[PDB]
């Protein structure tokens, strides 16, 4: 579906 | 032990602006994205019932989206577990905007401890207006 995880910072 | 520590008028304002879209799919913001240079983006509402907003991004040929948590009067992305947050989208995307410029804004496919992640350099927000 194209959802993906942002790494945090 | 432990506890914890307006919306509506910043998306009104980002609605005016013309970069929040308000209710379109993931596939439809696909769609509104296929012909604009990678780093831009816009925000949208969800589609699942977790969530209320997303964000849509152009990375390498593809859009790509995430799920933005809202709890606490602060925002984050979601799974993103432990973390402080920010107080407005505006202020969520102008800190991924300048982990962008420096090399820190990334995303993986999985969760899973030790899952490659791939930088994205964000650039422009999209308008929803024709001209």
């Amino acid at each position: 579906n194209n959802y993906v995880y942002i790494d945090p910072t | 032990s432990m506890v914890q520590s307006s919306l509506t008028e910043e998306l009104k304002k980002l609605a005016k602006q013309g970069w929040y879209w308000g209710p379109i799919t993931r596939w439809e913001a696909e769609g509104k994205l296929a012909n604009v240079p990678d780093g831009s983006f816009l925000v949208r509402d969800s589609s699942d019932d977790r969530y209320l907003l997303s964000l849509s991004f152009r990375s390498h040929g593809k859009t790509l989206h995430t799920r933005i948590e809202h709890s606490n009067g602060r925002f984050s992305f979601y799974e993103q577990p432990d973390v402080e947050g920010h107080t407005s989208i505006v202020d969520l995307i102008e800190h991924s905007i300048g982990d962008s410029e420096n090399g820190a804004f990334c995303y993986s496919r999985s969760r899973l401890p030790g899952s490659a992640t791939y930088p994205v350099r964000l650039t422009n927000p999209v308008s929803r207006f024709m001209q």
